[PDB]
DNA sequence: GCTAATATTTCG
DNA sequence: CGAAATATTAGC
């Protein structure tokens, strides 16, 4: 099975990439910082800011 | 240490051979 | 620098 | 195995 964005087209390599993608397209952004506020699609994103604080 | 692959042509490191290989290839 | 996104690697 | 993490990339 090939995990495609149906609803943009893009192909990914599993469904968990698939979510993360389909992201971009409903504006979720479920990794909010502790700190500022500023939210993000992924955990590895939130964790890079962090170090903007620090 | 943490990147010892170095692009002699832009300085960038990268942390193995391949990384610095595929991004060689932008020089070209 | 700092974000958004994804390709590659790692993990349990 | 697919999920998760990580490295990288594009953009400004
Ligand atoms: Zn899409
Ligand atoms: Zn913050
Ligand atoms: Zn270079």
């Amino acid at each position: 099975k090939q995990h495609g964005c149906t609803r943009c087209g893009k192909n990914f390599s599993s469904a968990s990439a698939l979510q993360i993608h389909e992201r971009t397209h409903t504006g979720e952004k479920p990794f909010v910082c502790n700190i500022c506020g500023r939210a993000f699609t992924t955990k590895g994103n939130l964790k890079v800011h962090y170090m903007t604080h620090g | 240490g943490e990147k010892p692959f170095v692009c002699n042509i832009c300085g960038r490191a990268f942390t193995t051979k391949g990384n610095l290989k595929v991004h060689y290839m932008t020089h070209g």
